[PDB]
RNA sequence: UGAUUCAUGAUAACUCGACGGAUCGCACGGCCUUCGUGCCGGCGACGCAUCAUUCAAAUUUCUGCCCUAUCAACUUUCGAUGGUAGGAUAGGGGCCUACCAUGGUGGUGACGGGUGACGGAGAAUUAGGGUUCGAUUCCGGAGAGGGAGCCUGAGAAACGGCUAC
RNA sequence: GAAACUGCGAAUGGCUCAUUAAAUCAGUUAUAGUUUGUUUGAUGGUACGUGCUACUCGGAUAACCGUAGUAAUUCUAGAGCU
């Protein structure tokens, strides 16, 4: 309902505030990532294209890539996925988190959007120092092999 | 537990130490090392407690960040480093070498020694056998792992182990007619000879030991370690020539130098 | 008139001071203070600076008359440092204290960032 | 070695190989080959891999524990006792699986009940012999409201970690 | 030098005695039936080259900048760097 634009080729983003179903239409009912059409979103997007990915709600619950309902379910999820930063948790740790789906409908609060398309010495030093260290073992190795062997 | 054990109440400490029982509640843990952490002592005890160069845990602390302290031919760090039977800790900056070895009571001494005693320890083998491509080594009693040794040292056995080069410089045969300190039980420190070995097959062995002065002791083959081919020794004995003795005969002593005082 | 008497001395190199057990005695007086002890250590051991002179421990025998102590002289201020506890520099005078507020001193930090 | 088809060697292959340094410090200080941080070459910090050691555990042999028979039989279909082959484990083992046999314990008290029962080192009392206590600072074990299942990790069935009820 | 990514630790200690009656436990055994970060010591060639002596250097992620949602908390999304 609220949409935060960002474009990559540039580097800006913004926050827009828009409430009007037939220019949301062929906005509900889609997954984050998959391209939309720019022009049913307005006048003033043509030419732009974005690619729909991420969102977030009343509730405040992410939407997550890969599951599929407009639904808010209880997932198990690790310490690095996405929907799940925890910081000072114990790694190895898991919760039960409750996130939005990606499917885009009415029930998200602001959706996030993209545009597609635009309307040494050291070093050799320190190498040289390993080598004449594995040509010594074999230079110890033989120094000691070799003496017990007359014996 | 759930895992290692890192504490050392001072009651659960070897007795050995003389640790008072009130002056905290913790040891010095023994780090993992050469020795076995219930035949060893800590360098933490040898210089605040016994030399007293130091006067808490964080002045000895101080004294390692120095380096000042050597162990067995290397520099050591670490502040409960096990040190043990027969090695040597050596501080250049006061010039002084000590090997260590038991009282007749069987406790550590810090014995003082010159330099050409400090070239130079002792061990005993664990084990002589073959290894990666046959290649022989033997396991000593110090952790200590030597390859390609006289085919003629096997096991019991103890070795002269030159500190700066490294390797064997002499070994003793085990066997009956050499000197011998005992390094566990009762009878540790104790010094003697072999006079005779009884074997049980399954068991551990006893080895016959007499002090120079006629009493007669027993220990089993763990506890046994050979200093010097035949009666003479290849070490220097420390303040009591290992010779332990009834209780009537040092009370004895004392009124024998206190009628001299 | 007080006499200072210093058993079990031993210098090490490895802390580069010397250590001994202080006892003074003295007759007619409650006890010497530390600062007077001070001095009299630093004329009897050459010292040339009177900084580097330790003692505490004082405890002063049953009876009166007589008291032990312990007793630290370095030989170099920069050891003197180095080689001593912070408290210790502070009864000398060579530092200053400060103090603790244990709430918020890291449980709220943990969660900021 | 008390005792091993042991240690260890040779050979034939097999693996969708964990591995076998693209890392970091000060200190400079011998000498040119193009006189070129120039060829060197030091001491160290961290790291990977095998064996040994150490700090440990995990199982494990023998003997040993209070009161009670108004508790004389208990276990065994569906593991109870053994066998063989596997599976799993870090590894032995009915630990688990398939097939087979009919075993295992018991008046020397099995099985079952009570315990205001964690075990020991110990404590009170003590002519001796004893009687009673031992939650508690040392050692061993077990638990974190009750059960259960796990992740990470060398090490946990962890709770000042997680998941479910 | 703070933050932050990375590595290690947090499996020890502290507390208690509920369950538990050959069980835990004690003395005494065994592991040739096992794992073992760490310490200490030793050890380490071949990756492909048709082993006839080494064969080239990948993006992307914190701290940071900035847009935000949720009443919500070391709840949480998207873009720009390194
Ligand atoms: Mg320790
Ligand atoms: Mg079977
Ligand atoms: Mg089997
Ligand atoms: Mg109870
Ligand atoms: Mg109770
Ligand atoms: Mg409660
Ligand atoms: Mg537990
Ligand atoms: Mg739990
Ligand atoms: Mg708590
Ligand atoms: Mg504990
Ligand atoms: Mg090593």
């Amino acid at each position: 309902m609220k949409l935060n634009i960002a474009n990559p080729t540039t580097g800006c983003q913004k926050k827009v505030e828009i409430d009007d179903d037939m220019k949301l239409r062929n906005l509900y009912d889609k997954r984050i990532s998959q391209e939309v059409v720019g022009d049913l979103l307005g006048e003033e997007f043509e030419g732009y294209i974005f690619k729909i990915m991420g969102g977030c709600d009343k509730q405040g619950f992410p939407m997550k890539q890969g599951v599929l309902t407009p639904g808010r379910v209880r997932l198990l999820l690790h310490r690095g996925t996405s929907c799940f930063r925890g910081h000072g948790r114990r790694v190895g740790e898991r919760r039960r988190k409750s996130v939005r789906g990606c499917i885009v409908s009415q029930d998200l609060s602001v959706i996030n959007l993209v545009i597609v398309k635009k309307g040494t010495p050291l070093t050799l030093q320190r190498k040289r120092a390993r080598i004449a260290d594995k040509k010594k073992r074999i230079a110890k190795k033989k120094s000691e092999a070799a003496e017990y062997q007359k014996l | 537990a759930r895992g290692l054990k890192k504490h050392l109440k001072r009651l659960n400490a070897p007795s050995h130490w003389m640790l008072d029982k009130l002056g905290g509640a913790f040891a010095p843990k023994p780090s993992s090392g050469p020795h076995k952490a219930r035949e060893c002592l800590p360098l933490i005890l040898i210089l605040r407690n016994r030399l007293k160069y130091a006067l808490t845990y964080r002045e000895v602390q101080s004294i390692l960040m120095q380096r000042h302290i050597m162990v067995d031919g290397k520099v050591r760090t670490d502040k409960t480093y096990p040190a043990g039977f027969m090695d040597i800790i050596s501080i250049p900056k006061t010039g002084e070498n000590y090997r260590l070895l038991y009282d007749t009571k069987g406790r550590f001494r810090l014995h003082s020694v010159r330099d050409e005693d400090a070239k130079f320890k002792l061990c005993k083998v664990r084990s002589v056998q073959f290894g990666q491509k046959g290649i022989p080594y033997l396991n000593t009693y110090d952790g200590r792992t030597i390859r390609y040794p006289d085919p003629l040292i096997k096991a019991n056995d103890t070795i002269k182990l030159d500190l700066e080069t490294n390797k064997i410089v002499d070994f003793i045969k085990f066997d009956v007619g050499n000197v011998v300190m005992v390094t566990g039980g009762r009878n540790t420190g104790r010094v003697g000879v072999i006079k005779n070995r009884e074997k049980h097959k399954g068991t551990f062995e006893t080895i016959h030991v007499e002090d120079a002065q006629g009493h007669q002791f027993a220990t089993r083959l763990g506890n046994v370690f050979t200093i010097g081919k035949g009666t003479k020794p290849w070490v220097s004995l420390p303040k009591g020539k290992g010779i332990k003795l009834t209780i009537i005969e040092e009370q004895r002593k004392r009124d024998a130098a206190a009628q001299a005082a | 008139a007080v006499t200072l008497r210093t058993r079990k001395f031993m210098t090490n190199r490895l802390l580069s001071r010397k250590q001994f057990v202080l006892e003074v005695i003295h007759p007619g007086r409650a006890n010497v203070s530390k600062a007077d002890l001070k001095e009299r250590l630093a004329k009897i051991y050459e010292v040339k600076d009177s900084n580097c002179i330790f003692v505490f421990k004082f405890r002063t025998h049953f009876g009166g008359g007589k008291s032990t102590g312990f007793g630290l002289i370095y030989d170099n201020l920069e050891a003197a440092k180095k080689f001593e506890p912070k408290y210790r520099l502070i009864r000398n005078g060579l530092a200053t204290k400060v103090e603790k507020s244990r709430k918020q001193i890291k449980e709220r930090k943990n969660r900021t960032k």
